[PDB]
DNA sequence: GATACGAATCTTTTTCCGTGCCGT
DNA sequence: ACGGCGG
DNA sequence: GATTCGTATC
């Protein structure tokens, strides 16, 4: 009742410690040291360190008056236009910094903010630039409304590749000194998918239930990605097969129907080395059963007889 | 401070804005600046960071002490107190206003009186007034947290939306669109911000190689201030960090275009069609866009393609209509018609123009039909006993009934066809 | 940061006493802090309205036990829990 | 008090011993549970796979007499739009547990109906309030929630309940209530379950109703039939038969003739001849195609309504159609 | 007085025909308390409502229904804010104390009963709320849920409910029932009669008694005292006579297709349904010694076909003509 | 008045067109205590809400056609103030819950509801007992009307009856047709409509030359009694009380608009043909014609040229049926208007 | 003199922001 | 006791 | 994104 989760027990504390996208972690070091950090956007994926990266930064930056330095609001507080208008007497706060520190305002999840906040958001942006500065972090750089986007240096964080995700995992496991094998490390690689928050939760349940890291007991407690099954049973030559992982590795898996359309939509979305025509007449299938299941029809006769629309439409 | 900030113009020909439109703009100014000026709003709407205010700035520091400060508003009836006290501006006080704060637009109430409020401005009374300047960025609006209004200003931010056709259409209202700031101009002024900073992006090896970066700059963004904070980034920088400008919204035009024929930047209609569904899926899942796409497929070739093609694009669009409001549907119907067009396109067309759908003027004429109909209906009512459905109305009645009505009286009640004649 | 001190005259403050975490041994110079939400101790405000006498009890484990007497009149018994939790800012706050 | 309770919620399990069939998961929870640190969870799976029932036992052998004010369980029955997220679950969390059993729990049973901007304002409630409190999520559907969500969560997958599972819970069951069942009847119910434990005990439930002495009364797989109205394997392998070999107008006459016997439906039937047809070594692979095509078809149809008679001809047509391609 | 079937409908369990593998449940029910969560689901007019009717009368008496049971059907709202608030509201309440009168005569279950009739028209939040609402608060209240499509119950809230199949009625177990109503209501009939009557009402026993009630009506205003034929009751169905059947299929038989355009336009004037033509016409082309597999194995998808276009709310004239044209042309 | 509604019966011995379902109509009406709830479907125009007024009248005596209109307004889910017209008689009810579209719904649940949970006993009170309510066009309910009508003339029957008008019952649901008697109004023969035009020009002075042009209007009119007459009173004031044989048969403009665009269909098949196609059915749309009347009607066009092979026309068919589903699954109509149109000329050529 | 470039035109019917009681 | 603090 | 008109410049 007194250890904390690996992955809040081992989140990093300073900007050296943050692997992947090395280029943009060398310049947020960078900013650290020099000063005058710009307004910034960090997007990209779960998992990545957009805020592990932005709340190092502010550590870094404002060090000793990062209790009146740092206000950060996220979408578990409330940030309306009212609260825009908490935001302004921070601004308004006259405080004595290094010669080159600014205030930072840490708006997490930036995505989900409404868009008069950010109509007002850019009235405290521009009258308040010369002392605060604003980080926004965001998982779609999308939401956050152009005129917004314009004052604002966009840095977008790429997927942690498996060097950055295997180093991490064993700074981890040197620590907690934990037994582990190379194919172990590999699969818990593969299930994470290119997200570091996974790939810890997946080691230390792997730890906890068994103790040793290999392939058997990480794979009979972490199940491998089924958008990588459903995109296995898309691909199949024939219906017999294709079929055949429908039923094994996501029916009697516990999978529900409407999951495996979803997926099987995304995965003909992002599909490779098929025709456009046969691309857009598998999405129809696809949408036609979608349909079929939101009506009511959840069963496995739908889904097959979609693999036998596409196996029909793949083979002519 | 910032170079966006520290690199400002200090004239109007550091300004980077277009000859003409620069004369447009100055012309209207001036003219809003006389006694009985014939226009009393200049409406200034485009995308972020074209020089909208910048320009007017800079022409109102050199009108005001002509004839005669911005006074920039700071955004229920607030706005209204302001204004309430933003008339007294007159000569010797005459300080171009500046709106470039809205007040809040995306709450009905105050939207309507904003809009309530700056047409008592347009029809005041008074003999003198001061020059009124708005300044609205067109920026589509992100897919909000499941808001089901759905609104009119819930899906673009542009000055149609905030304002109403009357206000928009007054004839004492000046609109002068603006436009992305062109490569040329980006490029002239990302040069002198190079030839200011020479100094550093020399020490820094990077004066070498700045036509580079200058003229990729120039290529992504049209918008200057995100050029010059990302050539800020990048020359502050030290390894090879990726260049990355804030990305900018396609039009409804725009993505009928790209459907239709295509786009020259990806020859991949796959990635193509991916990358306008993760950009711009507040208006690929409108369903005007379809309607669109149906009333503009015949604009390519100017209608000289096979006529198995378009009964397979409107065959592939009536299936999508229903297949419900699903995302595969879309994603099918826009795939279709582009493997459609692709195969049969080839060098020689001289494609057409693309329309509007008249759709809401079919419904617009549907409204008044029912009007028609009503009146019809209750006269009856009153004066024959007689209740028809309005399935009669609209089959027998409406073409019969008035025929009747006016031959008998040939020799209160209805003479012409119920909701006027088909042509 | 806004400060509202009780007096220390016996017609306000009747009497303080602090406990090491006993209710047994009395020591002075060791303050005991109660990191509150006022929507939960805004709750006490319309009981308060009506209170001759207020006793405030709390323990180590960030219990508030607010008992109000009315004049027999109402016996009213309140329990507010602590937040998670600016210390050293209280501290400082009324060291000064 | 616990006996006029029908047998789905007199039968659920109080302690993690009595979930049966989810091993692995029950494994790894127990050993975090003792190890004192417990991630957040996200358990996904069927329905009546044993998700609450595990949650409930485990923040019950975390906390227990204190498992009324150290979890807090909100479920679809519950408001949990953006307010309820920043208010009641923000408030549980930042307040203390009194050093009661270390952290507090929160439950959010039937998540996959909670609204995005719910989900995304948890968020930073799970991952902030953390050394306090531990989250667990519980859904069926994993494509309602959101990514990040998915991120923070540890994932836990409980699978449909294997045959040897069901066999041992049907023996507790039975054992309490002093009934004896068949082995093909065994064999029946665990196949019409289908993986679930609910429609096990509603089913043995009925089958106890129906029989006239429950107790010197056994539950055979006649039993079981005619309470479920399914129809019998001889039933459908007839059927097939019939449609297979027989003329159009034979089968028509057996089929309709089954289907009376019994009042039999159409779906249940097609469902049966569906799997046999799974099962058949087809050797043409266009066999395969138009049966699932248009059985599908007749079932969506079905699913609709319409006219039963005409349903049953086209499933004829449909089987004959497709096994003329198989000799083509 | 009032229509048969508000007149006949049933008042305990025993009148309830053709349904025995659940009368049998919830009889057994009577004597014991452990009733649980109820799915029936089945054709239409087969006799859900009024077993469960009967079964809530049985259970608690005229006094005690008022306070121990709820009904919510489809004619009122039944939105995510009402199954949060007023049905979590009843199912949370306490259960009443019977009077000694409906203890000493009823068995007056420790529960109430929420019944949900056409539970098929809610939506999937609604039936999502219902899940924790039925589990929490399960030895208090219980759940009955009515529909007829089973797909449209989604599958969590199926797995909580027992469920029990109302079979379709047929003339070999609804025709002593029909039989009952006639004499109780002195309809004479010839033999052949009150069996065509339940074939043309394919498992619905509402209609196959509003049927014998127009035959009934007719037959006494006619004043003849003379029996109720089989071409009575079938012209006031709607049933196609045969020799317009006879017709169109000779036509069909032709090929040509104006002659088949015509006499369907001609054919539709007379206000026949096309679901009634259209099964006749299966009924013909089906059970024929005269077409061969092939024949019959196409008609009978386009048939399929033809029906599954008709439920959906389709023009019945270009369906029809279709129909038959494609039937020409096999 | 027109000639439809002066000459319209008034009482079901002045029925004159179909004597089998008079017949049956007074069976019914002899004993109005246990009359169930009925559905007329049948043609259009061929006299259903004339045969219920006459059984209404039959029923509660002379009394029933004295309407007057009552406003009565409702609110939707939303804050959506709604207005519908309830024309309303001492002794029934008429409602056309489709004139308020999607939202009949809350119609069905408040009105309805209203006036069956009424008992209308007055002092211990067939006549004035139990209440007839029409719903005229039941087919526009939005299958959740029809749900809303299961259990409200089911349980409050006995103070309330429901006899509706419908031409077809494809789109009403099993369960509503389960609980009504169906009543069905065949089209009157083409002798019976010249036999009352023929009444209706003795009680007039059109002063007919031929009565072979009263059996021409009853021909063009396709078993439509409401058209018939239109078109008898059209050439009777256009013509002056006057109808020669030449006098032109009048026929209604969106009529004569699908055959115009039926021959530019068979004589131009192109794009910029289609194009045109699509400005002409928008034109009709505007006018509020239903789409799936102006498809029946565009295929009965299209079926009837002569210069048409046997092969086109079932392609036409097929087309037509296949769009119409499609219409009826649908949101708009212009999509499966226009898809059918571009198959059509694909296949012509 | 070629041409790249640039401007105009191609348009509209669940969650959160605003207006009775005490003092003189 | 009177003034101030739905779209 | 397409066409058409209109510059500006090399
Ligand atoms: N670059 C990284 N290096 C090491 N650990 C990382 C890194 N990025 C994330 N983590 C781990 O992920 C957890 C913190 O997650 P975050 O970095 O906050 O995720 P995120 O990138 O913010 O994604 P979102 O937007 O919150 S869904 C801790 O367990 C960290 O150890
Ligand atoms: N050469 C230049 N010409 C014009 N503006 C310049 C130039 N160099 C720097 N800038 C700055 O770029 C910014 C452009 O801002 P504006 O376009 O005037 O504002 P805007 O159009 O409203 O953009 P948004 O939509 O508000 S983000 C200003 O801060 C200018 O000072
Ligand atoms: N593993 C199991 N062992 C014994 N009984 C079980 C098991 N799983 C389910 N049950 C029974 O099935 C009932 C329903 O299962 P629950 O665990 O309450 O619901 P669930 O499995 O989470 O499915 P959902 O997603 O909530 S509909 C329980 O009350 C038990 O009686
Ligand atoms: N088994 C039965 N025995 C006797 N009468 C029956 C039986 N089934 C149906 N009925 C009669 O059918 C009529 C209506 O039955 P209900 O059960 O109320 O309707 P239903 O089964 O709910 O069908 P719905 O409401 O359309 S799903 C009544 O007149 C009953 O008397
Ligand atoms: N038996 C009849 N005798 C004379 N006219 C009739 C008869 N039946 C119908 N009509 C005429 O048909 C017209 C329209 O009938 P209507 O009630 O609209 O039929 P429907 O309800 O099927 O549309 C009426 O104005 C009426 O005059
Ligand atoms: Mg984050
Ligand atoms: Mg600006
Ligand atoms: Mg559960
Ligand atoms: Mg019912």
């Amino acid at each position: 009742s007194l250890q904390l989760p690996w992955v809040e027990k081992y989140r990093p504390q300073v900007l050296s410690d943050i692997v992947g996208n090395k280029e943009t972690i060398d310049r947020l070091q960078q900013i650290a040291k020099d000063g005058n950090m710009p307004h910034m956007i960090i997007s990209g994926m779960p998992g990545i360190g957009k805020t592990t990266s932005v709340h190092c930064l502010a550590h870094e930056l404002l060090g000793r008056s990062y209790a009146d330095g740092v206000l950060e609001l996220n979408a578990s507080d409330d940030r309306g236009i009212d609260v825009v208008r908490q935001i302004k007497h921070f601004a308004q706060k006259k405080l004595h910094l290094p010669p080159g520190k600014h205030k930072i305002v840490i708006l997490d999840e930036a995505d989900s903010m409404t868009a008069g906040a950010q109509q007002a958001l850019r009235r405290t942006m521009e009258l308040y630039s010369n002392s605060t500065r604003f980080a926004f972090a965001c998982n779609q750089s999308n939401k956050i409304i152009e005129p917004l986007q314009s004052r604002c240096a966009i840095l977008r964080y790429s997927k942690l590749s498996d060097e950055d995700v295997l180093k991490r995992l064993l700074q981890i496991i040197k620590l907690e000194d934990v037994k582990y094998t190379n194919d172990g490390l590999e699969a818990i690689i593969f299930t994470a998918e290119g997200d570091m928050r996974q790939a810890i939760n997946n080691l230390q349940s792997t730890v906890a239930g068994h103790g040793l890291v290999n392939a058997d007991n990480v794979f009979k407690i972490v199940d491998s990605p089924h958008p990588l099954i459903v995109k296995k049973m898309l691909l199949a030559s024939n219906l017999e097969d294709s079929i055949q992982i429908l039923r094994t590795d996501l029916w009697k898996k516990g999978y529900s129907s409407i999951d495996i359309v979803t997926t099987s939509f995304r995965v003909t979305k992002n599909l490779a080395q098929v025709k456009e025509s046969v691309r857009l007449e598998m999405i129809k299938e696809i949408g036609l059963t979608h349909m079929r299941i939101l009506e009511g029809v959840g069963t496995y006769l739908q889904l097959a007889s979609m693999l036998a629309k596409i196996h029909k439409l793949n083979n002519k | 401070e910032q170079w966006y900030e520290k690199f400002k113009p200090n004239c109007l020909e550091q300004v980077a804005i277009h000859k003409r439109k620069l004369k447009d703009v100055q012309e209207a100014l001036d003219a809003m600046f006389l006694p009985n000026a014939k226009h009393r709003i200049l409406l200034l709407s485009g995308p972020s960071g074209c020089s909208k205010s910048t320009v007017i700035k800079e022409l109102s520091k050199i009108l005001v002490p002509k004839y005669r400060k911005v006074t920039e508003f700071r955004g229920m009836e607030s706005f209204s107190e302001f204004l309430k006290g933003a008339r007294y501006l007159v000569m010797s006080n005459l300080s171009l206003i500046l709106i470039e704060d809205l007040p809040n637009v995306f709450h009905i109430d105050t939207r309507r009186r904003f809009q309530q409020l700056i047409l008592q401005w347009l029809y005041s009374s008074e003999p003198l007034l001061p020059p009124l300047v708005i300044c609205i960025t067109e920026c589509e609006i992100p897919e909000n947290d499941n808001n089901y209004r759905k609104f009119g200003i819930d899906y673009t931010f542009s000055a149609e939306t905030i304002m109403n056709k009357e206000i928009l259409m007054h004839p004492r209202l000046k609109r002068i669109k603006f436009n992305p700031i062109n490569s040329t101009l980006l490029k002239k002024h990302l040069k002198f911000i190079c030839v200011q900073n020479m100094k550093m992006l020399k020490e820094k090896n990077k004066w070498n190689k700045r036509q580079e970066v200058i003229d990729y700059i120039a290529q992504e963004t049209g918008d200057i201030r995100s050029a010059i904070t990302t050539l800020q980034f990048w020359a502050t920088s030290s390894g090879s960090l990726p260049i990355s400008t804030r990305e900018s919204t396609i039009s409804y035009f725009h993505a009928i275009g790209k459907v239709i024929h295509g786009s020259h930047s990806t020859n991949n209609d796959n990635e193509m069609i991916n990358n306008l569904f993760e950009n711009s899926n507040n208006l690929l899942s409108k369903e005007d866009f379809k309607l669109g796409i149906l009333e503009n497929y015949n604009t390519f070739n100017k209608g000289e393609f096979s006529i198995s093609d378009a009964s397979s694009i409107v065959d592939c669009l009536s299936e999508c209509d229903n297949m419900n409001g699903l995302p595969e549907s879309n994603e099918y119907g826009l795939r279709e018609v582009r493997k459609t067009f692709r195969n049969i396109s080839k060098q020689g067309h001289n494609h057409g123009t693309v329309y509007f759908p008249r759709e809401w003027k079919v419904r617009k004429l549907q409204n008044s039909f029912k009007v028609q109909a009503e009146d019809w209906l209750n006269v009856s009512l009153y004066k024959y006993n007689a209740v028809h459905s309005f399935r009669n109305i609209t089959l027998e009645f409406g073409y019969y009934a008035p025929l009747i009505r006016k031959c008998q009286s040939y020799k209160i009640d209805v003479v012409d066809r119920i909701g006027g004649p088909i042509e | 940061f806004s400060k509202i001190k009780l007096p220390s005259n016996r017609s306000i403050l009747e009497k303080l006493q602090v406990f090491d975490g006993d209710s047994t041994t009395v020591i002075d110079g060791f303050a005991v802090i109660g990191f509150f939400d006022f929507t939960s101790f805004d709750k006490i405000r319309k009981s308060t309205k009506i209170a001759s006498k207020v006793l405030f009890r709390m323990d180590v484990h960030g219990v508030l036990s607010v008992n109000i007497l009315s004049q027999p009149g109402i016996v009213i018994e309140v329990c507010m829990l602590e937040k998670e939790s600016a210390q050293t800012e209280i501290e400082l706050l009324m060291e000064t | 008090s616990k006996e006029n309770l029908p047998w789905v919620e007199k039968y659920r399990p109080e302690t993690l011993d009595e979930v049966y069939g989810q091993n692995e998961v029950i494994t790894t929870v127990r050993k975090f549970v003792d190890e004192g640190k417990l991630p957040h969870l996200l358990f996904y799976g069927p329905p009546g796979t044993g998700k609450t029932s595990t949650i409930v036992a485990l923040a019950r052998e975390i906390y227990g007499k204190n498992y009324s004010n150290m979890v807090l369980e909100l479920n679809a029955s519950d408001d949990r739009g953006i307010d309820v997220v920043r208010n009641q679950i923000k408030d549980f969390a930042s307040t203390r547990q009194i050093f009661s059993k270390g952290f507090k729990l929160i439950i959010l049973d039937e998540a996959d109906a909670m609204t995005n901007a719910a989900q995304n304002a948890l968020r930073r409630v799970i991952e902030r309030y953390t050394k306090n409190t531990r989250f667990c999520v519980l859904a069926n559907y994993a494509h309602k929630l959101t990514p990040a969500l998915l991120s923070r969560c540890t994932r836990f997958r409980f699978q449909p309940l294997p045959q040897e599972a069901i066999e041992r819970r049907i023996a507790n069951v039975l054992v309490h209530e002093k009934l004896k069942l068949s082995p093909n009847a065994e064999k029946a119910l665990i196949e019409l379950s289908n993986g679930d434990m609910r429609r096990v005990l509603n089913v043995l439930q009925s089958c106890k109703a129906t029989l006239d002495n429950p107790d010197e009364d056994e539950i055979s797989d006649d039993v079981i039939y005619e309470c479920c109205g399914a129809p019998r394997p001889s039933d459908l392998k007839a059927v097939l038969k019939s449609i297979l070999e027989d003329d159009w107008g034979t089968a028509h006459y057996t089929l309709n003739k089954v289907r009376s016997a019994k009042g039999l439906a159409l779906i249940d039937l097609i469902e049966g001849i569906v799997k046999i047809l799974e099962d058949y070594e087809l050797q043409n692979e266009e066999t395969r195609v138009h049966l699932l095509t248009k059985l599908a078809d007749i079932e969506y149809s079905i699913s609709k309504g319409g006219n039963d008679q005409i349903q049953g001809s086209a499933v004829i047509g449909a089987i004959k159609a497709s096994f003329e391609n198989e000799t083509v | 007085q009032q229509p048969w079937v508000e007149k006949y409908r049933p008042k305990n369990l025993d009148e309830v025909t053709a349904q025995d593998h659940a009368v049998t449940v919830l009889k057994k029910t009577l004597k014991s308390a452990n009733l649980p969560h109820m799915l029936f689901y089945g054709p239409p007019g087969t006799g859900k409502t009024s077993t469960i009717l009967a079964l809530t009368k049985e259970l608690y008496g005229p006094d005690l229904m008022k306070s121990r049971i709820l009904e919510l059907n489809a004619s009122d709202e039944r939105g995510i804010s009402i199954v949060r608030e007023k049905v979590k509201n009843f199912a949370r309440l306490t259960v009443s104390k019977p009077s000694k009168h409906d203890l000493e005569n009823y068995p007056c279950p420790p529960y109430k009963i929420i019944i949900l009739d056409e539970a098929d028209s809610m939506t999937a939040d609604a039936q999502s709320a219902l899940r924790r609402t039925m589990e929490t608060y399960s030895g208090v209240t219980r759940f009955c849920l009515i529909c007829n499509y089973v797909t449209r119950i989604i599958d969590p809230l199926a797995s909580r409910c027992s469920k029990f199949r109302f079979k379709a009625l047929d003339a070999s177990n609804a025709i002593d029932r029909l039989r009952f109503i006639s004499e109780q209501e002195n309809v004479k009939c010839d033999d052949g009669v009150l069996e065509r009557i339940l074939d043309i009402s394919a498992g619905d026993l509402r209609r196959g008694i509003t049927l014998l009630q127009s035959a009934s009506k007719g037959a006494q205003y006619l004043g003849d005292g003379k029996n109720i034929t089989s071409t009575q009751v079938e012209e006031l169905a709607g049933v196609v006579p045969h020799d317009i059947l006879i017709e169109i299929v000779e036509k069909v038989k032709s090929g040509d297709f104006d002659e088949i355009k015509k006499y369907v336009n001609t054919f539709m004037k007379s206000g026949w349904s096309a679901a009634s033509v259209v099964n006749q016409l299966h009924e013909y082309y089906i059970t024929n010694d005269n077409f061969d597999t092939n024949f019959k194995n196409q008609i009978s998808w386009l048939l399929f076909t033809t029906d599954s276009r008709l439920n959906n709310g389709t023009n019945e004239h270009i369906q029809l003509l279709n129909l038959l044209v494609k039937i020409s042309q096999l | 008045s027109l000639w439809v509604d002066k000459y319209r019966p008034k009482s079901l011995n002045a029925l004159s067109h179909n004597e089998e379902l008079t017949n049956f109509l007074k069976s019914l009406s002899d004993q109005p205590r246990d009359l169930p709830h009925l559905l007329l479907y049948g043609p259009n125009g061929t006299g259903k809400k004339t045969r219920c007024m006459a059984l209404l009248e039959s029923i509660f005596g002379p009394g029933v056609y004295r309407l007057k209109i009552d406003v009565r307004q409702f609110v939707t889910a939303s804050n959506r103030k709604l207005e519908l017209n309830v024309v309303s008689s001492p002794y029934h009810l008429e409602i056309t819950p489709s004139d308020m579209g999607n939202n009949d719904r809350i119609v069905i649940q408040e009105l309805l509801k209203e006036v069956a949970q009424m008992e209308q006993v007055d002092f211990q009170d067939l006549a004035h007992r139990y209440k007839c309510v029409i719903i005229n066009e039941a087919n526009s309910l939005t299958k959740d009307a029809q749900a809303a009508l299961r259990r409200t003339m089911e349980k409050y029957s006995k103070n309330i009856r429901l006899i509706m008008v419908c031409d077809s019952m494809s789109p009403i649901i099993a369960p509503i047709k389960s609980r009504c008697l169906l009543i069905r109004c065949p089209a009157p023969s083409d002798s019976e409509i010249s036999t009352i035009l023929s009444d209706v020009v003795t009680n007039e002075r059109i002063q007919l030359e031929t009565k072979d042009i009263l059996k021409r209007i009853a021909q063009a009119s396709n078993g439509n009694l409401r058209v018939s007459l239109l078109m008898l009173e059209s050439m009777a004031l256009n013509n002056e009380l006057a109808l020669k044989s030449s006098s032109p048969i009048i026929k209604p403009d969106w009529i004569i608009v699908i055959h115009k665009l039926t021959r530019k269909i068979v004589k131009e098949r192109s794009v910029n043909s289609l194009i045109e196609c699509r400005a002409v059915l928008y034109d009709l749309l505007a006018h509020c014609i239903p789409a799936n009347i102006i498809l029946k009607e565009l295929t009965f066009s299209l079926l009837d040229v002569e210069t048409l092979n046997t092969t086109n026309k079932s392609s036409i068919i097929e087309y037509s049926s296949v769009f119409d589903e499609r219409l009826s699954l649908g949101n708009k109509a212009i999509f499966h208007l226009e898809g059918f149109i571009a198959k059509v000329m694909c296949c012509l050529d």
